[PDB]
Parts: C-alpha cells; sequence; structure tokens
C-alpha cells in the first residue's frame, strides 16, 4: 500500500516537502511516478524516478522546480517542491510501477494527499466527455492520440485508468490488451493506430467512475480529458 | 529505437547485471570446500565442531576467509552423475576414521576405494584433497590390542599409532596416479576447538599460493 | 519368479522383432534430405558467472528461464537479451529448472531434494518461494510443469514424483526404474510422459493412472536426455555411450539411432524442432550437432561453446534454439 | 516381485508395424516442414532475432 | 660488399614481423579466451599491446634509419618517433616490473592480494606505468641525425635511472624474493602432511620443480638483463663519453636491436611457462 503525507496550505513561491511511504512490496525494484490531479480537471504526470535512482525525468511544467529522490532503506519516496505556482494546486498521487516484459506499470496508486495554495508532448483527446449509464448496458469509450502508439517492437503502449469517486485511480488495461491483476475480465481493449477504444460489456455496480487513457511511448506522460460515467 | 518501457527494462537488466556481478564477486572471495567420507568416519562431528535430507551447506568464516563446506554424504546416488558440480571447489575434505581398520563393511577398503575414485576422477585433476584422519585416540587405544595387519596384510613392524597411522597415510597417498598435478594435505583430529579450522585455513592458503605459483610458471 | 521374467522378456523381444517389418532408414531412403543446416548465434546471453545446467523455453517463445551454479535463476527476454527477473536460490546447487506453461510459476532444484517453486506474478513484485516440494531422497534431475497446479519431478531416488502445488503433497509416486532418473519429457497433451534413467532404459508413464505403461531399452550407458516428438507419439534419448535413439510409443521399439564414429562423448541434452525433422542434441565436446530425425544424417553443427553443452531447448514455435553450456553463457540460434 | 506383474501388464499392449510409424512420422514432418523456421531460413523481417 | 645491407634489412624485417605476429597472437588468444581473463593475464595482455606498439610505431622506422644512418623524414617526424620509442620501451620495462610485483604479491601475501587483485587494480597499475613512461619520454620536447637529447647530463641520468636502473633493481629484488619463497616451499613446506616429517619419489619431483623454477626465473631475468643492460649502459655512458671515450655506431645499433628483441622475447617467456596460456594457444590452433 502507498500513503502520502505533506499536504496543506502553502503560499505561492514557497517550498513544501512531499513524502511517500512504501510498504508491502519491494519498493527498491519498483519505479515511482508522481501524478497530480486538480480538483476540477484530469490527471497530470509530475515526475518519474527509476529503480535505484539511475534515471530521473520531470515534466516541462515542473522541470527544475520539482526534484524527485528515493531512499531505499526506509522504503520512502520524496518529492522536493520549491517555487510553487498557483496552478500547482492539485492532489498528488503516489504511483507504483515496474518495467519488464509482461509487466503492469502503474498497477497500484496511492491514496494521495490534497495540496492547496493561496491566491511537443503527445496530445490525448477524449471527445466522449460523459455517458450516463445503468446496470446491464454495454459501454464503449473512445480515446484518440496525436501520435501512433504502435511501436516498432509491436507493443502498443496505451494505459487505461478508472478513478471511482472518493478513491484513487486504478489500472484497468495496460498495453491495450492485458488486464491488470484483480480487474474483472469484463473489460476489454482494442484499436488501431491513432484510434483506440475501451469497451465494457454488461455494466453493473462498482463501475461508476472516470476513465483516463494514458500513453507511455516517451516522457512526459500525458492523460486524456477523462470520460465520466454516471 | 528503444521506447520508454524498453529503456526502463534495459535499465532494470543492467541493475540485475550489477547485482549478479556483486554476487559473483562475493562467491569468488569466499572459499568452496567439498566434504567426503563415510557416515561413521567422523565427518558429522567434524562439521559440528567447525560450525563457528539432501546436501547440507555449512558456511563459516575464519581469519577474513569465508568458508562454505558441502556435505554430500546424504546423497545415496552414484557420484559421477553429480560429482562434476564440485569441479570448481578449491579443495576437497576427505574424512576417514582410523578406527575402521577392524570394522565390518572391511569398510576401510571401501573408504580407500572411494578416495581412489575421487582422487583419479577426471573432474578433480587439479583439485587438492585435505585428508582428515579422525578418531585417532580410539585408533591408538585399540591398536595396542588389535593389530593393524587385519586391514593391511603387507604391514610390518610394531603395532603402535605413531608408526601405524603414518603407514595408513602412506597407503592412502599411494592411490595417487597424478601426484605431479595435485597435492594431498593430511591432518590428525583430536577434541580440539579450532585447530582443525586452523589446518583448513592453512591448507587453503597453501593451495592458493601454489595456484599463484603455477600461474607464475613455477611448480 | 526370476525364471519367468527372463522368458517373457525373450517373448517381448521376439514380438518386437516380429512387428519390425521394416526400418525407418530403409523406408526413408527416397525422402529428400533436409540438407546442410546452419544457425548463427543471434543472441549471446551474458550475466551468468557459473556453469549452466538447465534451461526451458516459455510457451510464448520469448521468455526462457536458465539455471546456473551461482544460485540464481535469470529470466531472459530473448528478443532483447534483457533479464526479466533475478531469483536468488536457497541452495546454489541447482541442476534443473522449469517454466510454467502459463508463465506464472517457475520451479528448480538440484542436489537438494526440495523442488523450489517460484511465482513470477507476485503482488510484492519480487519473486518469492511459492512452496517447497520436499520428500525426495535423491538429487533432483528434471522438472516439467503440467499446469500451474500440477508438476512432475524426477530425481535420483529412482522414482518420479507427482506433486500438487496447492497442497505440496506427493500426489503420485512412479516406481519401476533400477537407476537414477536424469531427464523428463511431457507429451503435447501432458497425459503421458517419459523419463530417462541410469539403467540404460526409458520408461513411459501415465499421469492419470499413475503407473508405467512401456519401457524402452537399447542404450549402453546412462540416459541423460529425453524429449517427446512434436506429434507426441515418439521420443528421442541421449546417453553417455555417444548415441541418440528414437523410440515410438505405439511401436514400442527403436526407430532410428544417431551416432558418429568421431563422436566419442556422451549426450547431455536432446530436443526436437517444431516439425520434428531436425534432432538437436548437446555433447560434452562444447558443440551441438543437428541430426536428421528421418535420414539420420548430421544436417549441421552448432559450434561456439567453450566448455560443454549441458542443456538445449527449442521455442514453442521453433523460431529459435537456445543452448546452454558450462561456460556460463546461453546462445540463441 | 512386483516387476513381474508390471511386465505381465506391459505385455498386453498393441504393437503397430514399424512401417506405419515411419509413414506417420514422415507425414507429420512434411506437413509441419513449412512451419519450421530452422529448416528453411526466414527473412530478417519475420525472424525477431537480429 | 653491398650484400650486407640487404642481409641486415631482411633479417631485421623478419625479426620485426615475427615480433608483431607473436604479440598479436598472444593478444588475440587472451581476448578470445575467457579463461585467460585475469588481472595477471590483463597485465600480460597490456605487455603484449606495448610490444605491438613498439614493433609497429618504432620498429619499421628503426629499420629504415639504422640501415641508412641518415634521417630523411625531418625533425617533425623525428621528435614523434623518439618520443614513441622512449615511452613504449619504458612502458614495456615498467610492465615487466608490474608483472613481477603482481607475482610477488600473489606468492607472498596471496590472502590479502586476492581481495586486492582485481581488474581495476590491474588497470590502475597499467595507467601508472603509462604515466611514468610518458613523464620519461615527454621531457625531451620541452628542453629542445635523429638521436635522444644529450645537451644536459641531468636528464640523461634521470631518464636512464627511471627507465632501467630503478625498474631493474625493483625487478631483481622482487624476483629474488619470489625465488626465495618458492625454494622455501619446495624444500621447507608447511607441516600440513601429518606424520610424513617412497621418499625418493617425492624428492625426484621436488628437485624437478626446483630446477624448473630456477630455470624459469633465470630466463625471465636474463631476457631483460642481457637485452637492455648492454643498450642502457652505453646509453648512459655515451653522453659522459664526450672526448675521452668512444664506441662504434654499429655496436650501438646492435645493442639497440638486442634491446628491441626483448619485445619479441617477452610474450614467449610470459606465456609458454603458463599452463593456461599454452592450452589457449593449442585451442586457437
Ligand atoms: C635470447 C636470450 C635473451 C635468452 C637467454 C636465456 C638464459 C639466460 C637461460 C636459459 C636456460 C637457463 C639456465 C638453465 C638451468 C639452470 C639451473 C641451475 O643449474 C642454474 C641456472 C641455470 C644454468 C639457468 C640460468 C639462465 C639460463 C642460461
Ligand atoms: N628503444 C629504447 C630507447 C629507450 C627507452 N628508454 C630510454 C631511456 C633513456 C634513453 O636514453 C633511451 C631509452
Amino acid at each position: 500500500q502507498l500513503v502520502e503525507s505533506g499536504g496543506g496550505l502553502v503560499q505561492p513561491g514557497g517550498s513544501r516537502k512531499l513524502s511517500c511511504s512504501a510498504s508491502g512490496f519491494a519498493f527498491s525494484s519498483f519505479g515511482m511516478h508522481w501524478v497530480r490531479q486538480a480538483p476540477e480537471k484530469g490527471l497530470e504526470w509530475v515526475a518519474y524516478i527509476s529503480s535505484g535512482s539511475g534515471t530521473i525525468y520531470y515534466a516541462d511544467t515542473v522541470k527544475g522546480r520539482f526534484t524527485i529522490s528515493r531512499d531505499d532503506p526506509k522504503n520512502t519516496l520524496f518529492l522536493q517542491m520549491t517555487s510553487l505556482r498557483s496552478e500547482d494546486t492539485a492532489m498528488y498521487y503516489c504511483v507504483r510501477s515496474i518495467y519488464y516484459y509482461g509487466s503492469s506499470p502503474f498497477d497500484f496508486w496511492g491514496q494521495g494527499t490534497t495540496l492547496t495554495v493561496s491566491s511537443s508532448d503527445i496530445v490525448m483527446t477524449q471527445a466522449t466527455s460523459s455517458v450516463p449509464v445503468t446496470p446491464g448496458e454495454s459501454v464503449s469509450i473512445s480515446c484518440r492520440s496525436s501520435k501512433s502508439l504502435l511501436h516498432s517492437n509491436g507493443n502498443t503502449y496505451l494505459y487505461w485508468f478508472l478513478q471511482r469517486p472518493g478513491q484513487s485511480p486504478q489500472l484497468l488495461i495496460y498495453r491495450m490488451s492485458n488486464l491488470a491483476s484483480g480487474v474483472p475480465d469484463r473489460f476489454s481493449g482494442s484499436g488501431s493506430g491513432t484510434a483506440f477504444t475501451l469497451t465494457i460489456s454488461r455494466l453493473e455496480a462498482e463501475d461508476v467512475g472516470v476513465y483516463y487513457c494514458m500513453q507511455h511511448l516517451e516522457y512526459p506522460l500525458t492523460f486524456g480529458a477523462g470520460t465520466k460515467l454516471e | 529505437t528503444l521506447s520508454a518501457e524498453d529503456k526502463a527494462a534495459v535499465e532494470r537488466s543492467k541493475m540485475i547485471d550489477r547485482n549478479l556481478r556483486e554476487d559473483g564477486e562475493k562467491a569468488a572471495r569466499e572459499v568452496k570446500l567439498l566434504l567426503l567420507g563415510a557416515g561413521e568416519s567422523g565427518k558429522n562431528t567434524i562439521v559440528k565442531q567447525m560450525k563457528i535430507t539432501g546436501i547440507v551447506e555449512t558456511h563459516f568464516t575464519f581469519k577474513d576467509l569465508h568458508f562454505k563446506m558441502f556435505d554430500v554424504g546424504a546423497q545415496r546416488s552414484e557420484r559421477k552423475k553429480w560429482i562434476h558440480c564440485f569441479e570448481g571447489v578449491t579443495a576437497i575434505i576427505f574424512c576417514v576414521a582410523l578406527s575402521d581398520y577392524d570394522l565390518v563393511l572391511n569398510r576401510m577398503h571401501a573408504s580407500m576405494k572411494l578416495f581412489d575414485s575421487i582422487c583419479n576422477n577426471k573432474w578433480f585433476t587439479d583439485t587438492s584433497i585435505i585428508l582428515f584422519l579422525n578418531k585417532k585416540d580410539l585408533f591408538e587405544e585399540k591398536i595396542k590390542k588389535s593389530p593393524l595387519t587385519i586391514c593391511y596384510p603387507e604391514y610390518a613392524g610394531s603395532n603402535t599409532y605413531e608408526e601405524a597411522a603414518a603407514y595408513i597415510q602412506c597407503q592412502f597417498e599411494d592411490l595417487n596416479k597424478r601426484k605431479d598435478t595435485k597435492e594431498i594435505y593430511t591432518h590428525f583430529t583430536c577434541s580440539t576447538d579450532t585447530k582443525n579450522v586452523q589446518f583448513v585455513f592453512d591448507a587453503v592458503t597453501d593451495v592458493i599460493i601454489k595456484n599463484n605459483l603455477k600461474d607464475c610458471g613455477l611448480f | 519368479l526370476r525364471q519367468e521374467a527372463e522368458q517373457l522378456k525373450n517373448q517381448i523381444r521376439d514380438a518386437r522383432k516380429a512387428c519390425a517389418d521394416a526400418t525407418l532408414s530403409q523406408i526413408t531412403n527416397n525422402i529428400d534430405p533436409v540438407g546442410r543446416i546452419q544457425m548463427r548465434t543471434r543472441r549471446t546471453l551474458r550475466g551468468h558467472l557459473a556453469k549452466i545446467y538447465a534451461m526451458h523455453w516459455g510457451t510464448d517463445s520469448r521468455l526462457l528461464v536458465s539455471a546456473s551454479q551461482d544460485g540464481k535463476l535469470i529470466i531472459w527476454d530473448s528478443y532483447t537479451t534483457n533479464k526479466v527477473h533475478a531469483i536468488p536460490l536457497r541452495s546454489s546447487w541447482v541442476m534443473t529448472c522449469a517454466y510454467a506453461p502459463s508463465g506464472n510459476y517457475v520451479a528448480c532444484g538440484g542436489l537438494d531434494n526440495i523442488c523450489s517453486i517460484y511465482n513470477l506474478k507476485t503482488r510484492e513484485g519480487n519473486v518469492r518461494v511459492s512452496r517447497e516440494l520436499a520428500g525426495h531422497t535423491g538429487y533432483l534431475s528434471c522438472c516439467r510443469f503440467l499446469d500451474d497446479n500440477q508438476i512432475v519431478t524426477s530425481s535420483g531416488d529412482t522414482t518420479c514424483a507427482l506433486w500438487d502445488i496447492e497442497t505440496g503433497q506427493q500426489t503420485t509416486t512412479f516406481t519401476g526404474h533400477t537407476g537414477d532418473v536424469m531427464s523428463l519429457s511431457l507429451a503435447p497433451d501432458t497425459r503421458l510422459f517419459v523419463s530417462g534413467a541410469c539403467d540404460a532404459s526409458a520408461k513411459l508413464w501415465d499421469v492419470r493412472e499413475g503407473m508405467c505403461r512401456q519401457t524402452f531399452t537399447g542404450h549402453e550407458s546412462d540416459i541423460n536426455a529425453i524429449c517427446f516428438f512434436p506429434n507426441g507419439n515418439a521420443f528421442a534419448t541421449g546417453s553417455d555411450d555417444a548415441t541418440c535413439r528414437l523410440f515410438d510409443l505405439r511401436a514400442d521399439q527403436e526407430l532410428m539411432t544417431y551416432s558418429h564414429d568421431n563422436i566419442i562423448c556422451g549426450i547431455t541434452s536432446v530436443s526436437f524442432s517444431k516439425s520434428g525433422r531436425l534432432l538437436l542434441a548437446g555433447y560434452d565436446d562444447f558443440n551441438c550437432n543437428v541430426w536428421d530425425a528421418l535420414k539420420a544424417d548430421r544436417a549441421g553443427v552448432l559450434a561456439g561453446h567453450d566448455n560443454r553443452v549441458s542443456c538445449l531447448g527449442v521455442t514453442d514455435d521453433g523460431m529459435a534454439v537456445a543452448t546452454g553450456s558450462w561456460d556460463s553463457f546461453l546462445k540463441i540460434w | 516381485r512386483k516387476l513381474v506383474e508390471q511386465l505381465k501388464m506391459e505385455a498386453n499392449i498393441d504393437r503397430i508395424k514399424v512401417s506405419k510409424a515411419a509413414a506417420d512420422l514422415m507425414a507429420y514432418c512434411e506437413a509441419h516442414a513449412k512451419e519450421d523456421p530452422l529448416l528453411t531460413p526466414v527473412p530478417a523481417s519475420e525472424n525477431p532475432f537480429r | 660488399l653491398q650484400a650486407l645491407k640487404i642481409s641486415l634489412a631482411v633479417v631485421l624485417s623478419v625479426i620485426t614481423l615475427a615480433t608483431v605476429l607473436s604479440n598479436a597472437f598472444v593478444l588475440t588468444t587472451i581476448l578470445l579466451t575467457r579463461k585467460l581473463h585475469t588481472p595477471a593475464n590483463y597485465l600480460i595482455g597490456s605487455l603484449a599491446t606495448t610490444d605491438l606498439l613498439v614493433s609497429i610505431l618504432v620498429m619499421p622506422i628503426s629499420i629504415a634509419y639504422t640501415i641508412t644512418h641518415t634521417w630523411n623524414f625531418g625533425q617533425i617526424l623525428c621528435d614523434i618517433w623518439l618520443s614513441s620509442d622512449i615511452t613504449c620501451c619504458t612502458a614495456s620495462i615498467w610492465h615487466l616490473c608490474v608483472i613481477a610485483l603482481d607475482r610477488y604479491w600473489a606468492i607472498t601475501d596471496a590472502l590479502e592480494y586476492s581481495k586486492r587483485r582485481t581488474a581495476g587494480h590491474a588497470a590502475t597499475m597499467i595507467a601508472i606505468v603509462w604515466a611514468i613512461s610518458i613523464c620519461i619520454s615527454i621531457p625531451p620536447l620541452f628542453w629542445r641525425d635523429c638521436l635522444v637529447n644529450t645537451s644536459q647530463i641531468s636528464y640523461t641520468i634521470y631518464s636512464t635511472c627511471g627507465a632501467f636502473y630503478i625498474p631493474s633493481v625493483l625487478l631483481i629484488i622482487l624476483y629474488g624474493r619470489i625465488y626465495r619463497a618458492a625454494r622455501n616451499r619446495i624444500l621447507n613446506p608447511p607441516s600440513l602432511y601429518g606424520k610424513r616429517f617412497s621418499a625418493l619419489e617425492r624428492k625426484r619431483i621436488s628437485a624437478a620443480r626446483e630446477r624448473k623454477a630456477t630455470k624459469i626465473l633465470g630466463i625471465i631475468l636474463g631476457a631483460f638483463i642481457i637485452c637492455w643492460l648492454p643498450f642502457f649502459v652505453v646509453s648512459l655512458v655515451l653522453p659522459i663519453c664526450r672526448d675521452s671515450c668512444w664506441i662504434h655506431p654499429a655496436l650501438f645499433d646492435f645493442f639497440t636491436w638486442l634491446g628491441y628483441l626483448n619485445s619479441l622475447i617477452n610474450p614467449i617467456i610470459y606465456t609458454v611457462f603458463n599452463e593456461e596460456f599454452r592450452q589457449a594457444f593449442q585451442k586457437i590452433v
């Protein structure tokens, strides 16, 4: 499980340390990502650090200002934040990921903490803003990207995340073809270059939420506008 | 070119390579020793006193050297199918109880045959053997009444441990068909605390020195 | 009763001779030879620092597990050489490894009688011992996964054991051999399997019935390798006598023998290609020879190893062949 | 004492002529010949190992 | 009379070709034989590479110059040739010294040396040797026929010392200690033999091993001494031999070529006596 602490009220231009404690898994061998969600918008990737701190990446919006570090002995992940802007207000999520053939990156997401302050990336599009639904009705969600996700190696790097109300996003489908462990086999994903869709058959309870489509071709990572089911 | 996931997988592979290199270095620094001998040859007590269903690994350290001893006495199968696994052992510890010269399998002859097979095994051409003569106290207490001629008809002279255990050692060494390439280290075991460990350390150091000399072209 | 067994063995020999109306060599005379075959070392898997004795290809033809004396199992991505996983072992004396058909579990073993079971899909991420299968009194020789719940094991006890992974108990014990078992091979349907033994004979067993069905003889030394023909009706064997023999379950007799005058070393590993026309076997002279399963001719030689070829395997689709060796390197051809 | 009954049971199996076995093996090999990349070299595009 | 020139040219050409071939064979055997991947074997490979540099970048020009005795390549190439010759010869000598140091450590304090003996340590020693050779060979450029500078005797003394005498005495001391340790083990082994305190069988092999070790060490010492000393003594004394002393140029060139022959001799001595090197050579051919 992942739990975050360090949130609160910070004046613009200040600094606030954000920490993520990892337990129940080999945090050393798991890659870590920071994703922030504004109170009225979708997810947004912040920074990524590889296992062993051998590779560190930041988004263009947080380049330099935000620094990400790891401390394996305490199984804790730190994100040094300085010179915060007004737009930086968002709920930060501690994401667990591991990279290997057949792996499921972004499988687990932390509870997250709410942060508030006083006052050439791949474009992901989700025209289907909302779709009212009821149990027993099939659902199709369409996601579009400005770049073809079919890599030369043959792997289509597309990720689907479902965020229930009051809960952090959970991995739904990774690489457009593999369902995350524990996810019911109901969900299915398929598509072609520049056009991807997510289909849900015979919807029922514990399905209400917001579906986000993400691409993992190269950093910075981007998320779609999000399709809301109600 | 490699994608982000491919690059992360490559980085994970390189980290695994670093871990493998570290583990291999740790294994190389530590010394691997093979234990052989009969069940009643005292090897059990030897392992028990050197500890500072299948094979048993005994890891111990002495004077900065990490020693790991493998007890293959529990393997009731022909050695040639799995003996090759220990080709890289620096030295082989062979335990023989001198009191078996009058026992019934003549199990001393069986121990001699096992030593011959191990020594002349094609896998242990360059592997030295550390011979441990166990139960010397019982051997000397019993030889004064039971002559050693029972096991070795060719034996001549007074039946005392001083000139009997030495003769046993010479007979054991006579099995060497390749004396030029390998060496045998013989020790006498008592109710000591660390003298056996000291002898093992000295034998390992001598083997390392001889290997270095051979690499230098000498010996 | 020892008098009756000899007479009935003579009777079985007479029956086998009677049913041997023709031979594979004679009938296959008109079959066009496969020709001279070569395979290049497309991938050289580096990272092992000790002798490699076993390997197994995954059902996806991409992931393959290897075992070395370093006490660590390395899962290799054959398409990119990347090490998917590194699994420390409780005992460095590991001689066999198995890859589950679903790819969720991996097993291994060696001088230690316990056959360790490892899960590659753990929620913790790091590979942990799923369960230890203890009960064998002899060194483990080979491992093969029937499924995520059922595994067949062969050891030096002279008896092969069937283990239920969920409970860890020996579901079935196979007895009848007179020597240490050195190899195993599961049929395409997994219903039947065969194991090689030091008694110079190969015994066919039925998993469901839990008893022997056939026994094959003809080898002069210990049988070290065994693999089913892709069709599942025949299997080849390798032995120290430097000869490879093909046996058919239905015929219950040898079909072909693969040997050469200049090959004096034994065979350590044996496998069949997807079509079964090419027979690939390892040897102690640090090279691999491909034998025509029909014409018995040496189609080609896969050289490049330095110390000794110990394990050999073919992908599920036959795209490539990966051969391990004692020099701590696996080469994919 | 049990090997004797094991061999009693073993003696009851049916043995087919070696010619039929050879014919079946040749048929399988020729049917799967085109499915063996080892037998026939494949273009670099199809073979994943470069 | 003109036949001597062609004879000298051809003999020197075959000598340098054999040197290059032997050094390249040793280097490729080391590279292609993983069994020979060892820090000591890394030092041997570095010595082989230094010999290749000597026989490629210096030997052809030495052949061209010695036979003609006239430098037609100019001063710009003369400076480079002299620097390369000096640095490569110093590197070879110091590589021999480092190999002797490694052997002495592995024979005397093998327990600690095993921890200390790593590929990084061999690389560090090789870098130190190369730096010493550079500092020996770079000076001549700054201070000022193609010959080593002899305007000042201080540089002569420093270069000769650091190139031969210091490495020579270091090598002699190290190999004497190695010989003493080897003979002590052969004749005074540790009391690890129980009651051994048939003896003729052991005495025969002991004497054979002692003779083999003595012969090997004598060969190693000679191949350096009687090869470089005749060339270094003259190189040292000639600058002092200003007016009351002289030597024939032909004898000086002969001493130079005898010293160069050390490059050819080194791989044979350093690989033939090792079982692993001989096995690798047999595997290659
Ligand atoms: C071409 C040149 C450089 C090669 C010179 C090699 C010389 C120095 C080698 C070859 C064989 C060696 C000799 C062979 C045997 C012995 C053993 C002992 O009784 C005294 C030394 C002595 C006599 C050796 C001394 C050095 C020796 C003479
Ligand atoms: N070719 C050997 C020349 C050489 C090597 N080192 C030297 C040092 C001083 C000197 O004068 C000459 C040299």
